[PDB]
């Protein structure tokens, strides 16, 4: 996929969706840096690198540091994904809404419609709250001159982060339609791995300093590298179920061609499951950590605390659950028999029907289990590695890193699987 | 019932037995390409967020 | 400054609104699956929503720079 890389910036189409991602991020990245009006940007800094600030960091990595900038997509594209989970939830809830989802051609699309609608009406109310309980709070604790904690104040707020996800929201849309890979992904990608570099090179000038030692460094970069390589390795790991093709009915008895196989993941390909833990995890903290009066709620935000033990484990766990419940969406073994059945193949030695789809079942189910625990792996080494380096980053968080190498894969993935099908 | 999922276990481990291992090539190649991909967005965003503070900066 | 102040709140309100009703118009040409990298071979770039395009892009300028304006607006 190194050739789909190369050719992406050879190949004149995809070279230009590839400018065309460049200059939506540049736009992105750009709008990092218009604030809200009435807000202090250096308070809330400030409060960030305090210790009760801390557990707004995930909150913030997954903004794209515009959280942290407080700009006009304070909460980045965050919001949409929320809905997109709540919409989910319906989906798999709701009965009317599940048929909905399976009509076909419409129906799909007024579910997409109303999760952006109700992303967007999510970025109003995150915005209202946001202004209310956290930057109008303890007298408007991170206001500016002149500005005081009223409804003027909230309405601005308000406006400016309904405008901002909404055309956020469009930008990661026109990724999507115009760009390479997948428009959302690639606008959290970017809002992680933008991060990185200056740490980097901070962190390097802390050893010639002297602040950070060499050793502890090093064991950091190599398990970076060790993460990136063991990703790589499971998702081009699969198991192979032995099927065979030109069958034929001789002497009353089944015959069939050259033995050959069909190859099941160990993971369903899509970050998207990453995304959503993440999201899921956030929406406690979202709604307790603001009110810094409440120890009570400050308790209970911290005990989500990606960086904390209990949070940890909670990450870890939503990771695993929805890794394997994406993958046993995706991997049905109904449509997988159905497609063995339309080429005209089956398996040696078990009877075409349901049969079948009860060995796929099994096989999958069985299977899948271990992508979920080693993404699940890769959610938890990377603290312990920080705690015992004593080089921490949420940006390199296991969280962090499966949504890069995530991205990364999906899109290599996606562009070669394309070109190749342009070859021939 | 913890027989059943002592079970699952056991199958879950069995069909782990079964799987099959990309070669080397595949895993540098992957490697490579993550590394590649990972690297060109950090210094692309590296000399947006560059110019575009320096510029700012600049204003004042 | 009051009413001139209130203007341009009315200007920012109004070309907020109005950006949320352009993103919401131009819904996304949909398939099978939520969300994809979707099919980059085909050159596309129909007239489709081009107008409704640069006028986004035209409004978020103008919303920009109106965040802009009411953060640098005196006391
Ligand atoms: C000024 C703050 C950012 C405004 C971004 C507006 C949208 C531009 C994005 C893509 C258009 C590419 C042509
Ligand atoms: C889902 C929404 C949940 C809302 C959760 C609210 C949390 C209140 C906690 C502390 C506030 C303390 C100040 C209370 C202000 C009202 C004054 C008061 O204390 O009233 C007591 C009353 O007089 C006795 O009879
Ligand atoms: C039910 C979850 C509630 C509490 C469990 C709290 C967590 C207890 C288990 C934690 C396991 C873990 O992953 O801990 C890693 C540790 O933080 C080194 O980095
Ligand atoms: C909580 C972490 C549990 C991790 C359990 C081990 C997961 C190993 C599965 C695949 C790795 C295969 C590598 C070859
Ligand atoms: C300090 C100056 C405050 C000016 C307040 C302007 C409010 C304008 C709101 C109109 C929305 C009408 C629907
Ligand atoms: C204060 C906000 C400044 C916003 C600048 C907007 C730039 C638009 C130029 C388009 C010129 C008209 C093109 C019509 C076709």
């Amino acid at each position: 996929m190194v050739k789909a890389f190369w050719s992406a910036l050879q190949i004149p189409e995809l070279r230009q969706r590839v400018l065309f991602t460049l200059l939506v991020l540049a736009a992105y990245r750009l709008g990092a840096f218009i604030p809200t009006p009435g807000v202090d940007l250096d308070k809330i800094q400030e409060f960030l690198r305090t210790a009760q600030g801390g557990v707004f960091g995930i909150i913030n990595l997954f903004s794209g540091g515009n959280f942290e900038r407080f700009s006009i997509f304070a909460l980045g594209i965050m919001p949409y994904i929320t809905a997109a989970i709540i919409m989910q939830i319906l989906v798999t809830v709701v009965p009317a809404l599940e048929k909905l989802s399976k009509e076909g051609e419409e129906g799909r699309r007024i579910i997409n419609q109303y999760t952006r609608i109700g992303g967007i009406a999510l970025g109003a109310f995150q915005g209202f709250f946001l202004a209310t309980a956290f930057l109008g709070a303890e007298g408007g604790r991170f206001l500016l001159p002149g500005w005081s904690p009223g409804p003027f104040f909230w309405f601005v707020v308000v406006v400016t982060q309904v405008a901002g996800i909404a055309l956020l929201l469009w930008m990661a849309e026109r990724i999507t339609e115009y760009g390479i890979g997948n428009g959302t992904s690639l606008i959290i990608f970017a809002g992680i791995v933008v991060e990185w570099l200056p740490q980097i090179l901070r962190t390097i000038g802390l050893i010639r300093t002297g602040e950070v030692n060499l050793v502890a460094f090093l064991f950091f970069l190599a398990f970076i590298v060790l993460a990136f390589a063991g990703m790589a390795a499971v998702q081009q790991a699969e198991r192979r179920i032995p099927v065979q093709y030109a069958r034929k009915v001789v002497g009353g008895r089944v015959y069939g061609g050259q033995a050959t196989y069909i190859p099941i993941k160990l993971n369903a390909a899509g970050v998207i499951p990453i995304i959503f833990a993440a999201a899921i995890l956030q929406i406690p903290i979202f709604l307790a950590a603001p009110f810094q009066d409440n120890p009570v709620l400050q308790g209970i935000a911290n005990f989500f605390n990606p960086t904390r033990p209990s949070g940890l484990f909670i990450e870890v766990l939503l990771v695993i659950l929805f890794t394997y419940v994406y993958t046993a969406v995706q991997f049905d073994p109904k449509r997988i028999a159905e497609s063995l059945r339309e080429y005209g193949g089956f398996i040696p030695g078990i009877r075409p029907g349901e049969p079948t789809v009860k060995f796929l079942e099994h096989i999958v189910s069985r299977l899948t289990l271990w992508g979920a625990l080693f993404l699940g792996l890769v959610t938890l080494l990377p603290q312990i590695i920080q705690n015992l380096t004593g080089i921490h980053s949420i940006a390199f968080s296991g969280i962090g890193l499966l949504i890069v190498v995530g991205v990364a894969l999906d899109t290599l993935r996606q562009v070669e699987s394309q070109l190749m099908l342009r070859s021939y | 019932m913890f027989a059943r999922l002592i079970r699952y276990f056991q199958e879950a481990r069995a069909e782990l037995a079964r799987v099959t291992w990309p070669t080397r090539e595949q895993v540098v190649e992957g490697t490579q390409a993550i590394l590649l991909f990972t690297l060109a967005f950090m210094v692309i965003l590296g000399l947006y967020d560059t110019v575009f503070r320096f510029l700012i900066g600049l204003l004042r | 400054m009051d009413l001139l102040y209130t203007l341009v709140i009315l200007f920012y309100l109004g070309v907020a609104g109005l950006l949320v009703y352009l993103v919401l118009v131009q819904e996304p040409k949909q398939g099978a699956g939520d969300l994809m990298g979707g099919s980059a071979d085909l050159f596309s770039a129909r007239g489709v929503t081009g107008g409704l395009y640069r006028l986004t892009v035209i409004l978020g300028v103008v919303f920009a720079a109106l965040a802009l304006v009411i953060g640098l607006w005196p006391r």
